[PDB]
RNA sequence: UGGCGCCCGAACAGGGACUUGA
């Protein structure tokens, strides 16, 4: 029997309009679409239904086969209700404390199980021709869609008999499913971690359906330290320490300040005072220790800022109120060839959202220091994620850049 | 015979059916209007429904007499429809085809059935009422175009998968069917499609009425080898008014996707400001000579051809001035697919450099749309001048693919602030303040000599009094300059270089940078006692504050 | 009568910078 699905109150249909794709894309779309429509998981629909959802081809991590995500984000947002109070899927705190993460994928088990006939209308998605040449070809799921915050939430129920001879047989191991995926954590060697999971994914063969949170550590505000302190660095210096003293309240610059009392070059070395120097020192303590009075508020969104520091470094802080950072860090670079800066936004975004995930257990919401139309057009050829996060675009101010 | 399955059609929620009473009309259009429905109620579209029907639609006939129904308030009850074709092909888009024909399908709207739980909601009544329904999709309706192209696109199905060398596109009800066969075979197949549509009750025109290429589709004069727009005619007269100035630069936009070199900023900056239509604007200097320069271009006839999947895209993008780029997408020389123009100075301050990539985003954008993939751009930009700014500079940005092409319009960085000190220089600690309520600003500076100026402003806001004492400073200074501001506006409006603003104070700051070789600006918050930043506010604020 | 592309204007919402008064 399908679980009713039913929208938030005053709340109508995606009408969202499908981003145009590239020729590639659509022609695995049609080959992987058809083949759904053949197995039943989708079917087509006339031009009765106005409801449709953006839909995008990548090419999962390690893999050549082409696999298809829908932007379900808007209709994640109407089913709010449904999926965070009627059926929701609780957090392990204790996830963010093991050695070791997987991030397997169980969205292809979402398909045994049908959808409610009164809903399957608004999971219509449209797949774009090119040109426009001819209409683009319309579709509808027949079964839990993947993408769809709803579908782990009715799947829920068969996923916890699913799990539950592994979760018997190895209580140790800590299982969180948030959207598509499957987060298994662990405190057990890499090789023998992965020998559990195997063991995991025969468990759910039978059935038929990398990450080291240990390893994370937030990423203090360092002072530059020198020893010849020219007018020009302690301006720079001061106006940083009194930026961060809106994150810190403990943070001081009168001593600093009263250095730079006359009108001096900026390429003068002037040497710091004791008392300075013991200002600085206190600057220091305070930079190297954590925020203090901020907590994790769960009835309030996430989110997420990125900035580009150059040269493929870039930083990123996760805060619900400005100036309230529950996490900074900084994303190393991995790949992009010291040419590619929406690949680089991209993994990063994914990075990013993962420990979301992870820790809190929702995506943030991005703030993208990117062109809409750069980002509109880039970010799905090296998206590799069965999720996709909230994001906007926003121009990154020069002082909150520096960290 | 029109076996076409029925699209169910629902009434919004909560809502009922249309209830207007029809207005009463004229003798004569009363008795055109019964003639019309009688032969149409003969033709099996419409029947009768009595007082049963409490629903109804009004009705009127315009000059033979046109029956047209008003489904206003039908067509607002009415559930929402997807018409999946929002868009149109780009001629440049399409492929070269040997022969082609039009086939328009008479009676579009009134061979396709209408549900049958929806037909009582379609009434309408003639004055002697005579109450009638619609039994097949009415004109005017909202639902009528989605419907009605589904149910095309069906029919076309069986026909399309046994025929799939033969392209069939349908724009509204006109079939524009590409063979690049034979014109014996073509004729065959095309006789062949029209008695396929004949079988589901959809008639076509003889062979004899099919319409002769070139085909004139929404602007486009489409040959089966070329394309290329309807013929653009520019009024030749001197008192330019707003209207005409707005049918000139829309026709010239339309022009400028062929055309190559159109300019149409000059007119469309003509615009600014202007809201009535009887404004005789006369044409200034600056943009008599670019509607020349248009006019030469559009004497000529400029043919653009057809994409060729097996050809590698190229899009070559050039620079002509005043934040005008124009991009000749092409696959062999000149050949070009398309061409175009990208004059949209995104925000008050930007370059050379910002412009192009977001001209490459635009070509990006619509390649995609049309072709479905970037082509291999030939931007004029230096390698490393483009490496020296997406690399210092705060965006995401990223170009596909593109070589470099040695056009005289060379993209370069017109000045690059120094990312250190100047040693031997002289530090500028600038700052400004307006007045709240009298519009009368100061601006000044001083530095490590003991040098002080400031000259009195009016009518200039805050962020003017900013940018005007970094101004002071850039001109009452030598070659290597440490400028102190300590306005996050200021920073935004210089760390990004822009080459050219709208503003003239920030044309004058960047023209002054420009002869500077070594410019440094730095930043010190306000109200900090910093340096000469209060030494300066107690000077630019004195009758201020 | 509606839809679509472009421009100008206004009312809107939030985000950022800044000024003054309390
Ligand atoms: C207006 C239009 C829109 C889309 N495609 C086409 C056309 N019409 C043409 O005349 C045409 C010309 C050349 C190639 N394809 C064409 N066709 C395709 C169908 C053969
Ligand atoms: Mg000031």
């Amino acid at each position: 029997e399908t679980v009713p699905v039913k929208l938030k109150p005053g709340m109508d249909g995606p009408k969202v309009k499908q981003w145009p794709l590239t020729e590639e894309k659509i022609k695995a779309l049609v080959e992987i679409c058809t083949e759904m429509e053949k197995e039943g998981k989708i079917s087509k629909i006339g031009p009765e239904n106005p409801y449709n959802t953006p839909v995008f081809a990548i090419k999962k991590k390690d893999s050549t086969k082409w696999r298809k995500l829908v932007d379900f984000r808007e209709l994640n947002k109407r089913t709010q209700d449904f999926w965070e109070v009627q059926l929701g899927i609780p957090h392990p705190a204790g996830l963010k404390k093991k050695k070791s993460v997987t991030v397997l994928d169980v969205g292809d088990a979402y398909f045994s199980v049908p959808l409610d006939e009164d809903f399957r209308k608004y999971t219509a998605f449209t797949i774009p021709s090119i040109n426009n040449e001819t209409p683009g070809i319309r579709y509808q799921y027949n079964v839990l869609p993947q993408g769809w915050k709803g579908s782990p939430a009715i799947f829920q129920s068969s996923m916890t008999k699913i799990l539950e001879p592994f979760k018997k047989q190895n209580p140790d191991i800590v299982i969180y499913q948030y959207m598509d995926d499957l987060y298994v954590g662990s405190d057990l060697e890499i090789g023998q971690h992965r020998t559990k999971i195997e063991e995991l994914r025969q468990h759910l063969l039978r059935w038929g359906l990398e990450l080291h949170p240990d390893k994370w550590t937030v990423q203090p505000i360092v002072l530059p330290e020198k020893d010849s302190w020219t007018v020009n660095d302690i301006q720079k210096l001061v106006g940083k320490l009194n930026w961060a003293s809106q994150i810190y309240p403990g943070i001081k610059v009168r001593q600093l300040s009263k250095l730079l009392r006359g009108t001096k070059a900026l390429t003068e070395v002037i040497p710091l005072t004791e008392e300075a120097e013991l200002e600085l020192a206190e600057n220091r303590e305070i930079l190297k220790e954590p925020v203090h009075g901020v907590y994790y508020d769960p009835s309030k969104d996430l989110i997420a800022e990125i900035q580009k520091q150059g040269q493929g470094q870039w930083t990123y802080q996760i805060y619900q109120e400005p100036f309230k950072n529950l996490k900074t860090g900084k994303y190393a670079r991995m790949r992009g060839a010291h040419t590619n800066d929406v690949k680089q936004l991209t993994e990063a975004v994914q990075k990013i959202t993962t420990e979301s995930i992870v820790i809190w257990g929702k995506t943030p919401k991005f703030k993208l220091p990117i062109q809409k139309e750069t980002w509109e057009t880039w970010w799905t050829e090296y998206w590799q994620a069965t999720w996709i996060p909230e994001w906007e675009f926003v121009n990154t101010p020069p002082l909150v850049k520096l960290w | 015979i029109s076996p076409i399955e029925t699209v169910p059609v629902k009434l919004k929620p909560g809502m009922d059916g249309p209830k207007v009473k029809q207005w009463p009309l004229t003798e004569e259009k009363i008795k055109a209007l019964v003639e019309i429905c009688t032969e149409m109620e003969k033709e099996g579209k419409i029947s009768k429904i009595g007082p049963e029907n409490p629903y109804n639609t009004p009705v009127f006939a315009i000059k033979k007499w046109r029956k047209l129904v008003d489904f206003r308030e039908l067509n607002k009850r009415t559930q929402d429809f997807w018409e999946v074709q929002l868009g149109i092909p780009h001629p440049a888009g399409l492929k070269k085809k040997k022969s082609v024909t039009v086939l328009d399908v008479g009676d579009a709207y009134f061979s396709v059935p209408l549900d049958e739980d929806f037909r009582k909601y379609t009434a309408f009544t003639i004055p002697s009422g005579i109450r009638y329904q619609y039994n097949v999709l009415p004109q005017g309706w909202k639902g009528s175009p989605a419907i009605f192209q589904s149910s095309m696109t069906k029919i076309l199905e069986p026909f399309k998968k046994q025929n799939p060398d033969i392209v069939i596109y349908q724009y509204m009800d006109d079939l524009y069917v590409g063979s690049d066969l034979e014109i014996g075979q073509h004729r065959t197949k095309i006789e062949e499609l029209r008695q396929h549509l004949l079988r589901w009750g959809l008639t076509t025109p003889d062979k004899k009425h099919q319409k002769e290429p070139p085909f004139l589709w929404m602007g486009y004069e489409l040959h089966p080898d070329k394309w290329t727009v309807q013929p653009i005619v520019l009024p030749e007269k001197d008192s330019w008014t707003v209207n005409d100035i707005c049918k000139l630069v829309g026709k010239l936009n339309w022009a400028s996707q062929i055309y190559p070199g159109i300019k149409v900023r000059q007119l469309s900056k003509l615009l600014r400001g202007t809201k009535a239509l009887t404004e005789v604007i006369p044409l200034t200097e600056e943009a008599e000579l670019e509607l020349a320069e248009n006019r030469e271009i559009l004497k000529e006839p400029v043919h653009g051809v057809y994409y060729d999947p097996s050809k590698d895209l190229i899009a070559e993008i050039q620079k002509q001035g005043q934040g005008q780029w124009t991009y000749q997408i092409y696959q062999e020389p000149f050949k070009n697919l398309k061409t175009g123009k990208y004059a949209r100075m995104r925000g008050a301050h930007t370059n050379d450099v910002k412009q192009l990539t977001e001209a490459v985003q635009k070509i990006t954008t619509e390649s995609i749309v049309i072709w479905g993939k970037t082509p291999k751009f030939k931007l004029p930009i230096q390698k490393e001048t483009w490496e020296t700014w997406w690399t210092e500079y705060w965006q995401a940005t990223w170009i596909p693919e593109w070589e470099f092409v040695n056009t005289p319009p060379l993209v370069k960085l017109w000045y690059q602030l120094e990312k250190e000190p100047i040693v031997g220089a002289e530090t500028f600690y600038v700052d400004g303040a307006a007045n709240r309520e009298t519009k009368l600003g100061k601006a000044g500076y001083v530095t490590n000599k003991g040098r002080q100026k400031v000259v009195p402003l009016t009518n200039t806001t805050n962020q003017k009094t900013q940018l005007q004492a970094i101004y002071l400073a850039l001109q009452d200074s030598g070659l290597e300059v440490n400028i102190v501001t300590d306005s996050q506006y200021a920073l935004g409006i210089i760390q990004a270089q822009p080459d050219k603003s709208e503003s003239e104070l920030v044309n004058q700051i960047i023209e002054q940078l420009i002869k500077k070789e070594k410019v440094y600006l730095a930043w010190v918050p306000a109200h900090k006692g910093i340096g000469g930043n209060e030494q300066v506010d107690k000077l630019v604020s004195a009758g201020i504050r």
